[PDB]
C-alpha cells in the first residue's frame, strides 16, 4: 500500500510509526490545605443580621465543595452561571460566602 | 593599519637568475573533510502535529509535503550512507595489520589501532574523538529511549521527545573505524594496488619512493636520508597531536559542521515556540482551550508555520547536503588519488608535493594527514635556458642548468642535487643560432 | 502536563524551584508537587517500524524492524493481529535479535558473517537465507527465512605483510565497466497562467 | 535482463516524472481552501467572498510551484555537476587518457566510449584491472661496485634465486643493466640493500 504497486521489491521500506501510548493517568496537585471557612461560619455561635450581612472574604484558601452536602435534606442548592459541582474545576479572583 | 598584504619580498628576477632548494621538511599537514551529516527523520506527525489526532487529520487534507520531505530526507539519509561507503569501503576485502608493526620508523602507532584500550581505535582517533563534542551511540541503558539520564545533557533526549530521530549510521562508530582501519592497513601494507582491484603486499619505504618518484623527486632521496624523514614524520605527526588537543582551531572544519547540524535542529526546536501569528505556540493548549470548530483557524496557521519551517529545513539541509556531498566527492576523490594513489594535482592533497596521505575517521568526516614535501634553504646560481657544444645546443632530458659560479651543473627542478652533464641528461635539438642566452660550456 | 516515564531522580531540587527544564526549553526534571521528592520525566519509547522483505515473487514472509527501541523493555502492544508473528505481543520465539539500531522481530541472528544485502542498522544486516536447518520444503524454510547478522565487511584477507614480501600480477581482464552519467534532465516550461491559473 | 543496470539514469527520468505528478497532485490539494477546482470556486462564491479562498488556492499552488522550481534548481545543481562530470570524463577518459585514480572507472582506465542514452551518457569505461597474483622477494635498491642502483622505471622482485626488474603493474621479469637503473649514493647508509649483479650492455663489444 504504501509503494502503490503490488509487485513490491527486496528491500527495507520506511513504513509506519512506533509508538506507545499511555496507559494511566497521574493528575497531582500539591497537598494545599488552606482550609477555607465554611463549616466555621455555618456554626458559629452568632450571625449577622440579613440586612447587615457579613462580606466574608473567601480568597487565599482552597475551596472543598464536597462538604457543603450532608446538611439538613433537600435543602435549596440552586446556582445561577455555573453548576455547583463543577465548581471544583473553577478558579476565582474572590468567593464571597455571604450567609 | 592598512593591511600587509606580507613581506614585500622582491623576486630577484634578472635573465639568469635562479634559487634552487637544497633543503626540504616532511610537511605532515591536516586536512579536515565532513563527509556525513548525522542523518535524521523527522516524523511528519510527530514533529508539526505530535500526538494530537486532530492535526494529524488536518494535515492530511494539505496533501502529500509530508511524503515528499520525508522522501527527501530519506534520500538524504541514503545519501549519506552512500557517501561512507563511497570514502570509506573503497575495497571489499578487510585487512589486518600485520603484528610486526616495523616500517623503517615510520611510528603509525598513534594512527594504527591501539590494542591496549577497547575501542581499538587509535591514539589520534582518541584525541579526534574527544576534542570533538560527542553525540548519542544508542547504548543499551533500559531508559526506554536508548541513552537517558536524570537532570544531565538530555539535549538528545529533548530531540527524541520533540520527534526529530537521529538514526545510527549503517556503519557503527566501531564499524566505521574497522573501515578506516581496512583503509589504513590497505595503505600502509598494499600500497595504491589495492584502489585497482587485489591487494599487493609492499613495504613501506618502497611505497614511500613510489610517493617520492610521483612529484618529480627522485627516490633515492627517501634512502639516503630515511632515518630524517621518518623523524621529521613522527615528529609532525606529535606536533600534529599538540596543535589538536591544545590550539581549539584545529577541528574547526567538523566542529562546525556538527553545530551547524545542532543549531538546525535547536532552531527546529524553537519554531515549535514560536507563533507565526497563532494565539499561541502549544497544540494542546490550544486544543484544549478551543474546541475543533474554532481552533481550526489557530491550528492551521500554525501548521501551516510549522510546514513552512521544516520546508525551509529539509530545503537548507539539501543545500548543506550537496555542500557536504561535494566535500564528500572531493574525500573520495582525495582518497582515490591521495590515500589510494599520488595525485600530482597541485595544492590538491596539501601544500607542496603531496607525498601521501593517512585516513583517520572523526565524528562524522574524515581527517586526512596530508604528508607532503616541501622545499627550504635555497641557493642562488646563474642559470641557463640551454647549453651550445659543438655548435649544437644541448638541452636538459629532465633537469634545469643552474652555475655554481663557476661551474655548471644540471639538477633536479625541486631538489639541489648537482651532477655533471653529460648525453645522458641532455639531447641535441637544432644549432645554437635561434637560441638567444645560449651559453657556452663542456 | 506530560506523557512519559517518571523515574526517582538523583539531583536535588532548589527548596523554591518548581520543576526542572533543559536547555532547549524542555519538561525534562522535575520535583514532586505533593511531597518533597523528585523525579525526572522520561520520552515514552515510540520510535519507528521498518520493513524487512525479499522480492515478493520469491517470498511472502517478512522481517519488522523496530528502530531505536530495545528488545529488553519495549511496550510491544498489540499493534495488529494476523497470521503473522509480527505486531504481537511477541515473536514466535528466539527471531529477537537487538541491535544498536533498535529491535529486530521475525528475523533470527546469526553468528556467522555475510555481505550485506538489507542494512537494517548500526551494522547489522539481513537476508532471507534458504536453509535446510529446518530440513523442510526447499523453496520454503519451516520459520520465517529472514536472518540478520553482523555485515561481514569482506573476505578477511591478511595482506602478508614483510619487510622484504611483495606481489606482482602476472594476468589481467580489460574489464568494461559501464558508469551512468545523466546529463540533462528534461527541459521543462511551466506558463504560469496556464498552471497556477 | 538486470533491471537495476540503468539505475541512475532511470532514476533521473522517475524523479522528473514524480515531480511532475506531485506538481499535478498539487491541483488536487484543499490547501485550506473550501475545494481544489479553480471553476468551482468561481460559481459558488463571488468574487468578493471567493477573493479569499482563491488568493489561498493560488498561495498554495505559487508555494508548491516554488518549492517544485527550487528542488529543480537543487537538481539541477546536481545535474550540472555531473553533467561537467560527464564533460570532464569526455575530456579526459573520451577525448584523452585521464591518469586521475578510479575516476573513469575501477583499475586503469584505458578508454572510454560514449553512448548517448535517453537525458544522460553511458561510459564504456574500458579499464585495465590486474588479477592472478605472484609473491616474491622485494629489495628497494641494489648495491653493486659499492654503490647503490635504483629502478628506472620498474620494481626489484624475485622468485627465489634471480632478482628481476618488472613493470609496477603487470607480471613480466626482465635482466637488470644500466639501462633500467641509476646509480645514487652508497651502500653504508641504506637498508633493505642487497647485494647483486648489474649487467653492461657494452661488454661484448669490448671483444676488440
Ligand atoms: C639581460 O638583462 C635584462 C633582462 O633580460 C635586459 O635588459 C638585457 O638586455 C639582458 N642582456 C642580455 C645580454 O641578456
Ligand atoms: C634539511 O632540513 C632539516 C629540517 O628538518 C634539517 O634537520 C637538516 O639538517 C637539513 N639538511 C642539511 C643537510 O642540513
Ligand atoms: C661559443 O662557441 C662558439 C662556437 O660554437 C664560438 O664561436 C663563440 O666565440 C663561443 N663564445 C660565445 C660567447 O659565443
Ligand atoms: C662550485 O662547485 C664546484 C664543484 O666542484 C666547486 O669546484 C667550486 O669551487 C664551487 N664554487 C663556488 C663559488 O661555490
Ligand atoms: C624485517 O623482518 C622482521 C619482521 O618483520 C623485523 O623485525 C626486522 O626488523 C626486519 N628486518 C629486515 C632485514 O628488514
Ligand atoms: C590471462 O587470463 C585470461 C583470462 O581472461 C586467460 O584466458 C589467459 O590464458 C591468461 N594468460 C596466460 C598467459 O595464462
Ligand atoms: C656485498 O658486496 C660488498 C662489496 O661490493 C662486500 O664488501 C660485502 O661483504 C657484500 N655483502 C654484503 C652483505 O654487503
Ligand atoms: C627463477 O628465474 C630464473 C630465471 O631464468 C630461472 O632460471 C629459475 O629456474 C627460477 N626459479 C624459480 C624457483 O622460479
Amino acid at each position: 500500500c504504501t509503494l502503490k504497486s503490488f509487485t513490491v521489491e527486496k528491500g527495507i521500506y520506511q513504513t509506519s510509526n512506533f509508538r506507545v501510548q499511555p496507559t494511566e493517568s497521574i493528575v497531582r496537585f500539591p497537598n494545599i490545605t488552606n482550609l477555607c471557612p465554611f463549616d466555621e461560619v455555618f456554626n458559629a455561635t452568632r450571625f449577622a443580621s440579613v440586612y447587615a450581612w457579613n462580606r466574608k472574604r473567601i480568597s487565599n484558601c482552597v475551596a472543598d465543595y464536597s462538604v457543603l452536602y450532608n446538611f439538613a435534606p433537600f435543602f435549596a442548592f440552586k446556582c445561577y452561571g455555573v453548576s455547583p459541582t463543577k465548581l471544583n474545576d473553577l478558579c476565582f479572583t474572590n468567593v464571597y460566602a455571604d450567609s | 593599519y592598512t593591511m600587509s598584504l606580507g613581506a614585500e619580498n622582491s623576486v630577484a628576477y634578472s635573465n639568469n637568475s635562479i634559487a634552487i632548494p637544497t633543503n626540504f621538511t616532511i610537511s605532515v599537514t591536516t586536512e579536515i573533510l565532513p563527509v556525513s551529516m548525522t542523518k535524521t527523520s523527522v516524523d511528519c506527525t510527530m514533529y508539526i502535529c505530535g500526538d494530537s489526532t486532530e492535526c494529524s487529520n488536518l494535515l492530511l487534507q494539505y496533501g502529500s509535503f509530508c511524503t515528499q520531505l520525508k522522501r527527501a530526507l530519506t534520500g538524504i539519509a541514503v545519501e549519506q550512507d552512500k557517501n561512507t561507503q563511497e570514502v570509506f569501503a573503497q575495497v571489499k576485502q578487510i585487512y589486518k595489520t600485520p603484528p610486526i608493526k616495523y616500517f623503517g620508523g615510520f611510528n603509525f602507532s598513534q594512527i594504527l589501532p591501539d590494542p591496549s584500550k577497547p575501542s581499538k581505535r587509535s591514539p589520534i582517533e582518541d584525541l579526534l574523538f574527544n576534542k570533538v563534542t560527542l553525540a548519542d551511540a544508542g547504548f543499551i541503558k533500559q531508559y526506554g529511549d536508548c541513552l537517558g539520564d536524570i537532570a544531565a545533557r538530555d539535549l538528545i533526549c529533548a530531540q527524541k521527545f520533540k520527534g526529530l530521530t537521529v538514526l545510527p549510521p549503517l556503519l557503527t562508530d566501531e564499524m566505521i573505524a574497522q573501515y578506516t582501519s581496512a583503509l589504513l592497513a590497505g595503505t600502509i601494507t598494499s600500497g595504491w594496488t589495492f584502489g585497482a582491484g587485489p591487494a599487493l603486499q609492499i613495504p613501506f619505504p618502497m611505497q614511500m619512493a613510489y610517493r617520492f618518484n610521483g612529484i618529480g623527486v627522485t627516490q633515492n632521496v627517501l634512502y639516503e636520508n630515511q632515518k630524517l624523514i621518518a623523524n621529521q614524520f613522527n615528529s609532525a605527526i606529535g606536533k600534529i597531536q599538540d596543535s589538536l588537543s591544545s590550539t581549539p582551531s584545529a577541528l574547526g572544519k567538523l566542529q562546525d559542521v556538527v553545530n551547524h547540524n545542532a543549531q538546525a535542529l535547536n532552531t527546529l526546536v524553537k519554531q515549535l515556540s514560536s507563533k507565526f501569528g497563532a494565539i499561541s505556540s502549544v497544540l494542546n493548549d490550544i486544543l484544549s482551550r478551543l474546541d475543533p470548530p474554532e481552533a481550526e483557524v489557530q491550528i492551521d496557521r500554525l501548521i501551516t508555520g510549522r510546514l513552512q519551517s521544516l520546508q525551509t529545513y529539509v530545503t537548507q539541509q539539501l543545500i548543506r547536503a550537496a555542500e557536504i556531498r561535494a566535500s564528500a566527492n572531493l574525500a573520495a576523490t582525495k582518497m582515490s588519488e591521495c590515500v589510494l594513489g599520488q595525485s600530482k594535482r597541485v595544492d590538491f592533497c596539501g601544500k607542496g608535493y603531496h607525498l601521501m596521505s593517512f585516513p583517520q575517521s572523526a565524528p562524522h568526516g574524515v581527517v586526512f594527514l596530508h604528508v607532503t614535501y616541501v622545499p627550504a634553504q635555497e641557493k642562488n646560481f646563474t642559470t641557463a635556458p640551454a647549453i651550445c657544444h659543438d655548435g649544437k645546443a644541448h638541452f636538459p632530458r629532465e633537469g634545469v642548468f643552474v652555475s655554481n659560479g663557476t661551474h655548471w651543473f644540471v639538477t633536479q627542478r625541486n631538489f639541489y642535487e648537482p651532477q655533471i652533464i653529460t648525453t645522458d641528461n641532455t639531447f641535441v635539438s637544432g644549432n645554437c643560432d635561434v637560441v638567444i642566452g645560449i651559453v657556452n660550456n663542456t | 502536563t506530560g506523557t512519559g516515564v517518571l523515574t526517582e531522580s538523583n539531583k536535588k531540587f532548589l527548596p523554591f524551584q518548581q520543576f526542572g527544564r533543559d536547555i532547549a526549553d524542555t519538561t525534562d526534571a522535575v520535583r514532586d508537587p505533593q511531597t518533597l521528592e523528585i523525579l525526572d520525566i522520561t520520552p515514552c519509547s515510540f520510535g519507528g517500524v521498518s520493513v524487512i522483505t525479499p522480492g515478493t515473487n520469491t517470498s511472502n514472509q517478512v522481517a519488522v524492524l523496530y528502530q531505536g527501541v530495545n528488545c529488553t523493555e519495549v511496550p510491544v502492544a498489540i499493534h495488529a493481529d494476523q497470521l503473522t508473528p509480527t505486531w504481537r505481543v511477541y515473536s514466535t520465539g528466539s527471531n529477537v535479535f537487538q541491535t544498536r539500531a533498535g529491535c529486530l522481530i521475525g528475523a533470527e541472528y546469526v553468528n556467522n558473517s555475510y555481505e550485506c544485502d538489507i542494512p537494517i542498522g548500526a551494522g547489522i544486516c539481513a537476508s532471507y537465507q534458504t536453509q535446510t536447518k529446518s530440513h523442510g520444503s526447499a523453496s520454503s524454510v519451516a520459520s520465517q527465512s529472514i536472518i540478520a547478522y553482523t555485515m561481514s565487511l569482506g573476505a578477511e584477507n591478511s595482506v602478508a605483510y614483510s619487510n622484504n614480501s611483495i606481489a606482482i600480477p602476472t594476468n589481467f581482464t580489460i574489464s568494461v565497466t559501464t558508469e551512468i552519467l545523466p546529463v540533462s534532465m528534461t527541459k521543462t516550461s511551466v506558463d504560469c497562467t496556464m498552471y497556477i491559473c | 535482463s538486470t533491471p537495476s543496470a540503468l539505475g541512475k539514469l532511470q532514476d533521473v527520468v522517475n524523479h522528473n516524472a514524480q515531480a511532475l505528478n506531485t506538481l499535478v497532485k498539487q491541483l488536487s490539494s484543499k490547501f485550506g481552501a473550501i475545494s481544489s477546482v479553480l471553476n468551482d470556486i468561481l460559481s459558488r462564491l463571488d468574487p468578493p467572498e471567493a477573493e479569499v479562498q482563491i488568493d489561498r488556492l493560488i498561495t498554495g499552488r505559487l508555494q508548491s510551484l516554488q518549492t517544485y522550481v527550487t528542488q529543480q534548481l537543487i537538481r539541477a545543481a546536481e545535474i550540472r555537476a555531473s553533467a561537467n562530470l560527464a564533460a570532464t570524463k569526455m575530456s579526459e577518459c573520451v577525448l584523452g587518457q585521464s591518469k586521475r585514480v578510479d575516476f573513469c572507472g575501477k583499475g586503469y582506465h584505458l578508454m572510454s566510449f560514449p553512448q548517448s542514452a535517453p537525458h544522460g551518457v553511458v561510459f564504456l569505461h574500458v579499464t585495465y584491472v590486474p588479477a592472478q597474483e605472484k609473491n616474491f622477494t622485494t629489495a628497494p635498491a641494489i648495491c653493486h661496485d659499492g654503490k647503490a642502483h635504483f629502478p628506472r622505471e620498474g620494481v626489484f622482485v624475485s622468485n627465489g634465486t634471480h632478482w628481476f626488474v618488472t613493470q609496477r603493474n603487470f607480471y613480466e621479469p626482465q635482466i637488470i643493466t644500466t639501462d633500467n637503473t641509476f646509480v645514487s649514493g652508497n651502500c653504508d647508509v641504506v637498508i633493505g640493500i642487497v647485494n647483486n649483479t648489474v649487467y653492461d650492455p657494452l661488454q661484448p663489444e669490448l671483444d676488440s
